[PDB]
RNA sequence: AAACUAUGCCGACUAGGGAUCGGGUGGUGUUUUUUUA
């Protein structure tokens, strides 16, 4: 049962960036709150919920 | 050191061999 | 990477990265040139000379102990050959091999292997005559 | 940066860039010290910041090499670590103002992340397809090894449980790990 | 027929790059190598890469991020215009805004939007995307 | 012998003075030295602070002579550091660029010998370079490499770091 | 595991200390 | 086995690609410029 | 209006010609490329050897 | 794996010379004394020619494919 | 006289495994052996 069950992925943040992501920071306060940033030189803050 | 000595090999060997062949 | 063979080896000698002497080393500079001088008179070649210093003298190197190479250091002292060393043994193994191709005229090898090396002749002729070592108009046999 | 958030309904703005700290030399990495204020950033040099601040308050640095990562720990809030570019890792605690260990390692970490359970332990990314596990006050001996994956890993995170870490890895997977072993329990 | 030391070095990259390697040995060294890859790291194609000297040519063994997809060298090395250099882009890039044609110029060797800001012009040496 | 004679310069500063005298004492303290102690000779002295707030003496010679100080550097450099504590001595010739540089480098590493050299170019554009060393007489050098550092930065005015490799440190 | 049948003196390295090539503070 | 590899995408034009680089005839050149 | 398919995009690149600016060429009108989520997923699948692809597909003038 | 910019000292002397990260040479010098007049002579390790004491005449080493095998009797330090 | 059932994607290209031929370095202990070589 516990293979037949495995479905690990739930989804993607948005669009995802222009370009790769190489930081990621979580907000050790807020549980849904998410910051990432790509080599476009774009961050965005996200609301995993 | 005699067996790898050459005869003919620098300019000073051929003008003594000059010298000797007239 | 052999120029008329297939064989790719890679044996060689790995020159030390340092280019000062050893420090064990404790004989002064003069008394070399003079044993270089000295093998020279006796008609040992450059190559032969590097090593039999290389090997009884302790001399690693004759350009790092004394400072220049050892053709330099016998044109200095009057000593320098007629042509260039490696042009020399080219040209006595051509002539051994015709020696040989006089005595055994069925031997087709031999005629095979004196062309490649009447071949490397000329290149390396060629060269020098470019450069000047070798007068103009000199030519093999 | 200051973001508008949703969070509560106490109110009814100012969402943009705050503050901007030159510096002489391009930064590598970056965290934030979690009791107060300051933060330290690594580029060619570790540098600790006070956010009230414009330029680096103190300077960090063992040697010449540079730094490509660091990561401050989460209980005890005044030590840090950080990772070289000449395959090292260095410790240092802000009541000191100053290093305190250093290890020189086979290859190259990329990512340190401290055990939020336990104040003295930290896992760390290698780019032997390799994870480390490591005791500050020991740092001679692992506590472990983690070796299911087959390229680099490049980053490294516990859970706040402290009885898994989940690795990234340059050959496109995601594997999970419990502390007490040193295989992998699963692959995304 | 031997390749250029630049060529085989860009080869070496291209295919370190490819096969997942994250770091590559190249081997003879230069000066215009190293501002190549000096212009490659400005633009984050690649990371660091150190430089060993062994009295010979040199070594270099360079880290890959993987965000290379190719780079090379164009011969024969013909000038180009500054007024032409957009054109050029064009007909050597996949598309307007993606990747770069480094130049050496008068000012040295550097891509081709600095040889616009500075306006200079030069031979052309090769592209990065 | 007058410490004046020991010095090449027409007209020696005071440290000069002081490093010939202790020069022309190691000659009449040694009974066979002096052979070779009596003809080596100096052209100047450069006292040249380090980052720790020590200097060092860089003992600018003549090449044929800096031969014979090679030598002998060992000994006149323990002596001279005795007579002269809080004094790195250092032997160095007064001599295209990067030749005349590679050969001041080696005269400062003297009596240890250069490993390697390598060059790490970093994202940003910044260069460290840095020279690996051999472990012959590694604490010595260990206490020496920020005065070689700061002794190389003076002279030819390069920021280069150096390592002993096979140790940690 | 077939060096060890002739060497005499071939050393047991735990997996867990071969990836530290050394450490400044020795304790 | 059948199967041809994939060869991705086509990216340029201009000139001939070997080993030694991408080559660019006198004609073209003149065209370009 | 457009919808864009994913071997539109692949052949685009062949013959160098610009997705918003090939299409204003075509129909002489201001034109609003999109994209679809099947496009985009079909784009990320085909490998790294159709990055380029990917990341003009990621061009903010397409919808 | 093994890091090319940092390779261990173990694994480089495995290596063949001319592949390590430095090439250089894996032979050295040697201090031999003659058996009969205990005078000392300098000797290569891969010495091609039959080093003979300049004193005495008599044979120090043989030449052989690799390492030149020393006489039975001469005592030897590494120079 | 000769051929007469074959067949393998290719390349500038990564990391390997077992076996074998020639050379070299080191370890080890059995064959070997002793101031005739
Ligand atoms: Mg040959
Ligand atoms: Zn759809
Ligand atoms: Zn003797």
């Amino acid at each position: 049962l516990e293979r037949m069950f495995a479905k690990p992925f739930v989804g993607q943040l948005g669009y995802g960036h222009r370009d790769g992501v190489y930081a990621i920071a979580k907000n050790y306060g807020s549980l849904n709150k998410l910051a990432t940033g790509s080599a476009d030189g774009v961050i965005k803050y996200w609301n995993m919920s | 050191i005699d067996k790898k000595a050459k005869k003919d090999f620098y300019r000073f060997q051929v003008r003594e061999r000059k010298k000797q062949e007239i | 990477g052999r120029m008329h063979s297939a064989g790719k080896g890679i044996s060689s000698s790995a020159i030390p990265y340092s280019r000062n002497a050893p420090a064990w080393f404790k004989l002064s500079s003069e008394s070399v040139i003079e044993q270089i001088v000295k093998y020279a008179r006796k008609g040992l070649t450059p190559s032969q000379i590097g090593v039999l210093l290389r090997d009884a003298h302790g001399v690693t190197q004759a350009r790092v102990i004394t400072g220049n190479k050892i053709m330099r250091i016998l044109k200095s002292n009057g000593l320098a050959p007629e042509i260039p060393e490696d042009l020399y043994y080219l040209i006595k193994k051509a002539v051994s091999v015709r020696k040989h191709l006089e005595r055994n005229r069925k031997d087709k090898d031999a005629k095979f292997r004196l062309i490649l090396i009447e071949s490397r002749i000329h290149r390396l002729a060629r060269y020098y005559r470019t450069v000047a070592v070798l007068p103009p108009n000199w030519k093999y046999e | 940066w200051s973001i508008n958030v949703d969070d509560y309904s106490n109110k009814n703005n100012e969402e943009g860039l705050i503050r901007t700290f030159d510096g002489e030399s391009a930064f590598q990495g970056i965290d934030s010290h979690r009791e107060n204020s300051t933060f330290a950033t690594g580029g060619a040099k570790i540098h600790l910041w006070d956010v009230n601040r414009l330029k680096p308050v103190s300077d960090l640095s063992w040697g010449a090499d540079n730094i490509t990562s660091l990561k401050f720990n989460q209980n005890e809030t005044d030590i840090l670590a950080s990772t070289g570019s000449d395959n090292s890792i260095v410790l240092y605690d802000l009541r000191t103002n100053s290093p305190t260990q250093k290890i020189v390692q086979t290859m190259r970490t990329n990512a340190i992340c401290w055990n939020p359970m336990e104040a003295f332990n930290f896992v760390t990314a290698n780019e032997d397809h390799n994870a480390y596990y490591y005791d500050m006050r020991n740092l001679s001996r692992s506590l472990n090894v983690f070796k299911d994956h087959v390229s680099a890993v490049m980053d490294v995170d516990f859970s706040p449980t402290g009885d898994e870490i989940v690795t990234g890895s340059y050959d496109k997977s995601i594997r999970i790990y419990k502390t007490n072993h040193g295989h992998s329990r699963e692959i995304y | 027929t031997r390749s250029s030391v630049l060529a085989d070095a860009l080869n070496a990259i291209n295919n370190a790059e490819k096969t997942g390697k994250r770091q590559v040995l190249i081997r003879p060294s230069s000066k215009v190598i190293i501002k190549f890859l000096q212009v490659m790291q400005k633009h984050g194609y690649i990371g660091e890469f150190e430089y060993i000297d062994d009295h010979r040519s040199g070594k270099i063994v360079v880290q890959l991020n993987g965000r290379l997809n190719k780079c090379g060298v164009i011969s024969p090395r013909f000038n180009v215009k500054i007024g032409d250099i957009e054109k050029w882009t064009a007909n050597l890039l996949p598309a307007r805004q993606f990747g770069y044609v480094i130049l050496t110029t008068s000012a040295g060797i550097m891509d081709h939007e600095e040889a616009r800001r500075k306006h200079v012009s030069g031979k052309i040496l090769g592209f990065v995307y | 012998s007058a410490p004046q004679a020991k010095i090449l310069s027409q007209a020696p500063t005071e440290l000069e003075l002081q490093v010939a005298q202790a020069f022309v004492e190691l000659e009449n303290s040694s009974p066979e030295l002096k052979a070779e102690l009596r003809p080596l000779q100096f052209k100047s002295i450069r006292e040249i602070d380090v980052a720790g707030g020590k200097k060092a003496l860089a003992i600018f010679v003549p090449v044929p002579s800096l031969a014979g100080f090679h030598k002998v550097q060992t000994k006149l450099t323990r002596e001279l550091e005795k007579k002269f504590q809080d004094r790195h001595v250092i032997f160095l010739a007064e001599r295209t660029l990067t030749a005349v540089h590679d050969k001041i480098l080696e005269d400062l590493v003297f009596p240890t010998e250069i490993v390697g050299k390598r060059v790490r170019y970093l994202v940003g554009g910044n260069k460290i370079q840095k020279v690996l060393l051999d472990s012959k007489d590694v604490q010595q050098i260990d206490y020496k490499l920020e005065s070689f550092q700061a002794v190389y930065n003076k002279l030819t005015g390069k920021q280069i770091v150096f390592e002993i490799p096979s140790e940690t440190h | 595991a077939n060096e060890r049948r002739t060497r005499k003196d071939m050393p047991y390295i735990s997996e867990r200390k071969k990836q530290i090539v050394g450490t400044v503070h020795k304790y | 086995k059948a199967t041809k590899r994939e060869r991705g995408l086509k990216i340029s034009s201009v000139g001939r690609s070997t080993r030694n680089g991408l080559i660019v005839s006198k004609r073209d050149i003149a065209r370009i410029s | 209006q457009v919808l864009i398919d994913t071997n539109f995009i692949n052949f685009s690149i062949q013959k160098k010609v610009d997705i918003v600016r090939g299409m204003m060429d075509c129909l002489l009108a201001k034109c609003n490329p999109l994209i679809t989520d099947c496009v985009m997923a079909e784009l990320e699948k085909l490998g790294p050897k159709y990055r380029i692809a990917l990341k003009l597909a990621r061009d903010p003038r397409i919808k | 794996v093994q890091d090319l910019l940092h390779p261990t000292a173990a694994s480089e002397a495995r290596k063949h010379k001319l592949k390590t990260l430095v090439q250089g040479p894996r032979s050295y010098f040697l201090d031999v004394k003659c058996p009969g007049c205990l005078n000392i002579t300098t000797v290569f390790s891969h010495a091609q020619t039959a080093v003979t004491c300049e004193s005495c005449s008599t044979i120090l080493c043989t030449p052989t494919g690799g390492k030149a095998k020393l006489s039975e009797g001469t005592s030897f330090r590494r120079k």
